[PDB]
């Protein structure tokens, strides 16, 4: 009673649960420092029967993908700067690649832990915190800074390649831009709504193709956590703009195949011609990769914030920040599944590697799902 | 006010308002009137009743308005020598109004700034208007003003004897001979500065002085 | 009469040893305009003269006063360097 | 509730600026007349009259 | 075709003329069909034509139009917080009002223009929904849903290229919230974008000073984080490797005051570099030649940052400017006020140079006026010479009359009543009023207090003072406690400092006494005054006329006349006899104003408001008890009954006070107790010491037009009265007022409301601690 008279706006719930398959765990490991309440796109990573838990509060967690048994775990918690124990404070997610774990940290100082101990079997201060996770590829860790700086690394100490500012808007319009290698090209969105293509062996822009508006004189939505990580089929760059708007446009040239240029669209598979997407509609649907026709829709989770969409067990999965797990009909939206299994919520997306489906929650942070 | 009505009805209330007397209850007529038709053939006859019952209501800010209204809606119009002269009472009004002078005391030591103000519009109707209805009257007014400036500047030429900073106390009767060439203040600021010049030691530009006292003795 | 408590009077509209210096007789109004400006008093019926005088009171103790006027001719250009103590 | 007579508002006003006079010229000798006119302080004197003061009330 | 009329339908504010004008027909030109349709387009290029149809019958036109004109209403639902005029801002910085032409395609794109508000005012959870509603004629309300959520909160910061200084502290030297502890509980955390520009600059000052100089703020982006909440934010600076301040080679303009400049340039060779003072020292330069009549000294630092050492090398370039800039000065605000008020209130006199500072003194002397409301100028310099600066000191005035509460038992049942007014110098004419007053049946009291505080040139306040008291206090007679005291007093002011002032001034008092009081402290007194008494009975009369010389004197440091919030004002006042009063006495006291200001905008202030006083005999005779002190209730120790803090008059076992009431106003009379009973009505001692702490607050519910003219403080209120020649070997069973430990304590909160006759204020104090005859009384309504 006591806060019960104030007033804010409403956004919709979750209905339709249905479950006509039983949904379970794989197991529960949950790191529980986490995300939390402070948003990052720091995501996990599954390899080699290692859930690559984690927080950016400092702890490094071994996961055993078996039972999520702790198999080593160090802490990047750092001992020095001006205080002793800062937490790690990470920008991007877990990538996991040979000996090395490469998360960015907040800090610009990114890192390779040994995956077999966690040691820092490199670690380099960058020039500028990153929007996206930290690409690592083709000898180079491709990032897209804070400053939309493209920098490219050499994996195995840091030796920064270049430093290129990309499509830059006026603030941190936050979206995760990852600059993806497509043909030894670096192949990136952007957050001011439009998306380019850079040569990856040297920082040479291959085209940059304006497409959508971007806040600033034409305010285009901030609840849309637009996918701007490019998903490119090899010749024809499939990628969301910073509103969500969504073009279909040539790799090479990016000349514009079709667009459905009118999106809200958060996270999205390129799911073979049926592409599934998160609107901020919230609303579920299945378009076409040549013209963005809807072979299948799902309005059945309006306003809740969701993760992205997987397959596995068979169906379409997509969880929630909220806790709610959906086993959508990889057809037309249906709920085979359902299951709440957190009230934290999940801010990183589903994982489906090592044959399980990884996701780490705010603070209900690791539940490994099966059904 | 008034709903949307039929505006002569409006009108004839503001009228009869007018014949009342009732300055408060005709404008909230006159207000409505032109709220919903201030494009009304009597609509621009309504503001120059609104410069009179403003003014026979004491809303000099909506006096201020609607004069300045009237520059923007008849820039032109012959009843400007209404509202130029108006425009210099609304500056009287604006300039001195207080209880005192029922006590009786005075407000020319008071702020001029209105006064200066009217001392424009009136002398812009006999410009404006040199033949007008109220052209005598804002002269008489222009006779008033002027010496109440002046009343106003032998106050402050005052205190600068008072002071004793008589390199201020020739400046402001310099103002006070610039602007009045007979104020009978000017003639008392008139051997305060050949005090000040003897004052400064500059008894012969004192006696400069003593000359034109010589020459305005009587 | 018995108050030494007085608040000083003062008052510019003067020059200096060095303003004195500064100029000559048969400079121009504008010589002087360029060098020392304008006085705060001038002669307003009478030939030009350039009203550059010291005031000053100290309190219980006197006044203080630098009296310096300068007369230039109907071509505004100087004829009178006057300089004068106090009282 | 009415109340009624012995002074229910107050009142006020003056034909002031009739009351008012224009002022002695003053004369200056040979060598000593200065300037004394500035703006509209050497004011427009102007006639045709009307009613003068509050004896002219128009709508 | 041509046309023979056209139809003007349609046109609901615009004239036909003026629409005949944009019309490119004109009633016999000549018409196609392609200038009808020239026709169409104007008409809806004239912006009020909602429909447009030029026809024509045959060949003359006949023109059916619909209109955009006016606006009848625009009604806003939903503005809880914004204001309803910003809003309309909105729409007249889109052209449109009440009366204006609506264009219904004229809704998003100004409802984008108010979400693109609700963008720039610190949200984007706030959406518009303009509403169409069709009034006569053609008119239209414009209703306005505003469907405000919520606004962005600031949420963190991220601090990159900072190698010095942690990023916690940095924000705690900024003000960019995000956090309300919960064991440390402060104001809110919201976002503003001017909080981020702003606090830049305090990072751009905060490794200034310190020393670095090649400290630069590389970029800064705040988080669009996808929540309309989400306000984190990357903060990208060079922390630019500190220089140590090695030397000022300043020249320019020096115009001979070069020793003066070179004391404004001391400094260290080699300490770490301070360009806040280098900013401070530019300023000192301007107040140096600013005092020396430069209005204009154009100061231009160079400060030559030598990292080749890690130093920085100051020069400054200096352009003093001219001397007798002050010509002559300017006043308004005077339309109600005295201008020898004015031009008596300055210190930079016409007809000489600068000195800033006395503009600002003659500012101050009008900041401690305290009639007016607010302190401002024009200092114009005025065109041509560089000795034309006009100041046109245009202020706000303040206002006057006040009036004192309390009055009367009943409306027509014995006409009795409570007085007290105050002019305020008399509407501000020089002439000071405080009047009061009263009355009654019991008791009748006169008192004026005048005053030309300005009568004369050295501040000389002509303050005659008279009072008279027909004092009975008439239970039924003059039997019980009568003194009737009358007497006067003339005090001037005088020329101290230009912040101090004395008072001195000669009072007369003549009393009249009546068969007072079994009071054995009073008979002490009346045995102090050689006066031997019936101590049994309130019999004895007396009448005494003193003769004494009162003093005192002001200080003024604080800021403001009516409305201070910084400095001190020091009020020393007392009193002593003279040779030819009836009693040989003194009495001192003092209490002070001071204002300490919690904030350093001054919207938060410590009051120190305290209390002091002490009277005595100057031998032989001693101060009468009339002359104590007494609290509660009261000045500003309060939140008890009235002066309900002090000694008690402990009464004789009495018999005849020549009427007791009989069973009313009993004194240990002949009706009954007729035995020592200490009063509970405070008499009060010989020493003053009491004070009370009281601390300025806002209230952030008031809309600050009027806020600002509102005192809200909270209060602790302590002390007592007790007197100095107790003795309690006779007060034996008695407690001891000697004692300086007799301190209460009341605690709460004074609301100064400024009603048009002057601030009114009204409290609710509660005492937790009080002693023998604190009685209680927690409102306060007051004036």
């Amino acid at each position: 009673l006591f806060n019960s008279e104030e007033d804010v706006v409403k956004m919709s719930p979750l209905p339709t649960v249905e479950n006509q398959f039983t949904p379970t765990t794989a197991w529960s490991t949950s790191v529980g420092s986490g995300i939390g309440n402070f948003y990052s796109n720091l995501h996990p990573a599954l390899a080699d029967n290692v859930v690559y838990a984690a927080d950016r509060a400092g702890l490094v967690k071994a996961l055993n993908a078996d039972d999520g048994k702790e198999i080593w775990s160090v802490s990047l918690a750092e001992k020095d700067g001006w205080f002793s124990k800062e937490p790690a404070l990470l920008s991007g997610g877990v990538t996991v690649s040979g000996g090395h774990v490469y998360i960015g940290s907040e800090k610009a100082q990114v890192y390779a832990l040994n995956t077999s101990d966690g040691t820092v079997a490199w670690q380099t201060k960058v020039a500028g915190e990153a929007l996206s996770r930290p690409v690592v590829s083709d000898g180079l860790v491709l990032i897209h800074t804070s400053n939309g700086q493209l920098q490219a690394l050499n994996e195995a100490d840091g030796a920064v390649k270049w430093t290129v500012n990309l499509d830059m808007p006026s603030l941190s319009l936050r979206g995760e831009s990852a600059p993806t290698t497509a043909f030894g090209a670096a192949v990136v969105g952007g957050d001011n709504g439009r998306v380019s293509a850079v040569l990856m062996e040297q920082g040479q822009m291959i085209w940059q193709q304006r497409i959508s508006q971007a806040t600033g004189s034409t305010e285009i939505d901030r609840l849309s956590d637009v996918d701007t990580t490019p998903v490119v089929v090899n010749g024809v760059v499939f990628a969301l703009a910073y509103n969500g708007n969504l073009t279909a446009l040539d790799l090479r040239s990016g000349q514009i195949m079709w667009k459905r240029e009118l999106g809200s669209v958060n996270d999205f598979i390129v799911d073979g011609n049926r592409i599934y997407l998160v609107d901020q509609n919230d609303r579920v649907m299945a378009l076409t990769i040549d013209g963005g026709v809807t072979l299948w829709t799902q309005s059945d989770l309006l306003h809740r914030l969701l993760t992205s969409p997987v397959l596995y067990n068979g169906n379409l999965v997509v969880g929630d920040s909220e806790g709610y797990l959906h086993w959508i009909n990889v057809e037309d939206g249906r709920f085979v599944a359902q299951q709440k299994v957190d009230s934290s919520g999940f801010q990183t997306e589903p994982v489906a590697a090592d044959g399980k489906l990884l996701i780490q929650a705010k603070d209900g942070t690791v539940y490994s799902i099966t059904r | 006010e008034v709903p949307d009505n039929p505006p002569n009805e409006i009108y004839a209330t503001a009228q009869q308002k007018l014949q009342d007397g009732n300055w408060r209850q005709a404008i909230t007529q006159l207000e409505a009137l032109d709220n919903r038709y201030p494009f009304g053939p009597y609509s621009q006859q309504v503001q120059l009743d609104l410069i009179y019952a403003y003014y026979k209501n004491a809303d000099l800010p909506l006096a201020q308005a609607a004069i300045d209204r009237f520059i923007r809606l008849n820039p032109t119009h012959p009843n400007i020598d209404y509202v130029m002269y108006m425009r210099g009472l609304t500056n009287m009004a604006l300039d001195d109004s207080a209880l005192q002078g029922f006590f009786g005391v005075d407000r020319s030591d008071r702020d001029p700034q209105h006064a200066r103000a009217a001392f424009s519009d009136f002398s812009k109707l006999v410009r404006g208007y040199p033949n007008s209805q109220y052209t005598t009257d804002a002269t008489k007014r222009l006779v008033f003003l002027k010496d109440r400036l002046a009343k106003y500047e032998y106050s402050v030429a005052e205190y600068y004897t008072e002071r004793g900073a008589w390199v201020a106390v020739v400046n402001r009767v310099e103002g006070m001979l610039r602007d009045y060439p007979d104020t009978q203040a000017t003639r008392d600021a008139l051997p305060l500065m050949e005090n000040a010049y003897r004052q400064m030691q500059m008894n012969a530009q004192a006696e400069k002085v003593a000359k034109i006292i010589a020459a305005n003795s009587s | 009469e018995r108050v030494v408590y007085r608040p000083d009077i003062n008052q510019g509209n003067y020059l200096t040893a060095n303003d004195v210096s500064k100029i000559r007789v048969g400079m121009t109004q504008q010589q002087v305009a360029y060098a020392l400006g304008t006085p705060l008093m001038s002669d307003p019926f009478g030939t030009n003269t350039w009203f550059y005088v010291f005031r000053q009171q100290p309190g219980h103790e006197g006044v203080t006063q630098q009296t310096l006027t300068l007369t230039f001719n109907s071509s505004g250009v100087l004829t009178n360097i006057d300089n004068k103590p106090a009282l | 509730c009415s109340s009624d007579s012995r002074y229910k508002r107050q009142v006020s006003g003056d034909e002031a600026y009739l009351e008012a006079a224009p002022l002695a010229e003053l004369h200056a000798p040979a060598g000593m007349i200065l300037p004394v006119t500035s703006g509209d302080y050497a004011i427009p004197v102007t006639n045709g009259s009307g009613a003068v003061g509050k004896a002219l009330d128009i709508r | 075709f041509v046309v023979k009329d056209i139809h003007f339908e349609g046109l609901q504010r615009v004239a036909v003329g003026a629409a005949l004008l944009s019309m490119p027909v004109r009633t016999g030109d000549t018409v196609n069909d392609e200038d009808i349709s020239n026709t169409i387009r104007a008409l809806f290029a004239t912006g009020n034509f909602e429909d447009v149809r030029v026809l024509r019958d045959g060949d003359t036109l006949l023109v059916q139009v619909k209109e955009r004109p006016t606006i009848a209403s625009i009604t806003f639902s939903g503005n809880k917080s914004v204001k309803d005029d910003m809003l309309k801002q909105n729409l007249e910085a889109s052209g449109v009002r009440v009366g204006e032409s609506l264009d219904r395609t004229t809704i998003a794109d100004i409802e984008k223009g108010l979400e693109d508000f609700y963008y720039s005012v610190g949200k984007y959870s706030a959406s518009v929904k303009a509403v169409v509603t069709p009034l006569p004629r053609n008119r239209v309300d414009l209703k306005l849903v505003f469907q405000e959520g919520v606004s962005a909160e600031i949420q963190q910061i991220n601090i990159v290229g900072n190698h010095a200084f942690t990023t916690d502290e940095l924000i705690s030297h900024f003000q960019l919230r995000d956090e309300v502890p919960w064991w440390n509980v402060v104001g809110d955390r919201k976002y503003q974008k001017q909080k981020l520009a702003g606090d830049l600059e305090t990072l751009r000052s905060y490794y200034l000073d310190r020393g670095y100089a090649r400290f630069n703020i590389d970029s800064t982006q705040v988080s669009l984080t996808p929540d309309k909440k989400g306000i984190y934010v990357t903060v990208n600076i060079t922390e630019g490797d500190q220089y140590k301040l090695s030397g000022v080679e300043v020249s320019g303009n020096l115009a001979g005051h070069s020793a003066e400049i070179e004391q404004l340039t001391k400094i260290e060779p080699g300490e770490l570099y301070n360009g806040t003072k280098v900013t401070k020292m530019e300023d000192d330069i301007k107040k140096l030649l600013g005092r020396y009549g430069y209005a204009y000294p154009r100061v231009q630092s160079m400060p030559e940052i030598n990292d080749a050492d890690k130093t920085v090398k100051l020069r400054v370039n200096v352009d003093a400017g001219n001397r007798f800039y002050v010509r002559k000065i300017r006043f308004e605000g005077n339309d109600t006020s005295k201008d020898a008020v004015l031009r008596r209130e300055m210190r930079q006199m016409e007809g000489a140079w600068l000195g800033s500072d006395l503009v600002d003194q003659g500012k101050e002397r009008l900041n401690r006026l305290g009639f007016f409301e607010t302190v401002d100028t024009d200092t114009q310099r005025v065109p041509g010479s560089p000795d034309q600066v006009d100041v046109v000191y245009k202020v706000k005035e303040r206002n006057t009359g006040s009036f004192n509460f309390g009055i009367g038992y009943g409306t027509e049942s014995g006409v009795s009543f409570q007085a007290g007014v105050q002019q305020d110098n008399w509407l501000g004419t020089g002439y000071a009023v405080g009047i009061n007053g009263t009355k009654n049946d019991y008791q009748t009291y006169a008192e004026l207090s005048v005053t030309n505080p300005y009568f004369t040139v050295d501040g000389v306040s002509l303050g005659g003072r008279l009072f008279y008291n027909d004092f009975q206090a008439d239970d039924a007679d003059l039997s019980d406690y009568t003194n009737k005291s009358y007497g006067t007093d003339v005090t001037l002011g005088f020329p101290i400092n230009e912040y101090n002032s004395l008072r001195a001034g000669l009072g007369y008092v003549h009393n009249s006494l009546s068969n007072m009081q079994p009071q054995v402290a009073m008979w002490r007194y009346l045995y102090s005054m050689g006066e031997h008494p019936s101590t049994s009975d309130q019999d004895n009369s007396f009448k005494t006329d003193d003769f004494t010389f009162n003093y005192g004197w002001t200080y003024n440091k604080l800021d403001r006349g009516y409305f201070p919030t910084d400095g001190s004002r020091v009020n020393l006042t007392g009193k002593v006899t003279i040779p030819g009063s009836d009693n040989e006495y003194y009495k001192v006291t003092l209490d002070t104003a001071t204002y300490v200001p919690i904030d350093d905008d001054h919207k938060w202030v410590v009051l120190g408001r305290t209390r002091w006083g002490y009277g005595d005999g100057l031998g032989g005779k001693e101060m009468p008890f009339y002359e104590n002190f007494y609290a509660g209730g009261s000045s500003t120790v309060r939140g008890f009954q009235s002066n309900t803090i002090g000694p008690k008059a402990v009464y004789f076992p009495h018999q005849a006070s020549n009427y007791d009431p009989d069973y009313d106003y009993e004194c240990a009379t002949q009706d009954g107790a007729k035995d020592l009973c200490k009063s509970d009505d405070a008499v009060g001692g010989n020493a003053m010491a009491v004070a009370s702490l009281e601390f300025i607050t806002p209230t952030p519910f008031i809309s600050d037009k009027y806020a600002n003219s509102v005192r809200t403080s909270f209060f602790w209120d302590m002390g007592t009265v007790w007197d100095t020649n107790w003795d309690s070997s006779q007060y034996s069973g008695y407690p001891d007022y000697s004692d300086p430990s007799n301190i209460r304590m009341s605690a709460g909160i004074a609301l100064q409301w400024m009603s048009p006759l002057g601030p009114l204020v009204f409290s609710y104090a509660q005492p937790f601690k009080k002693y023998d005859g604190d009685k209680a009384e927690q409102f306060q309504f007051n004036i």
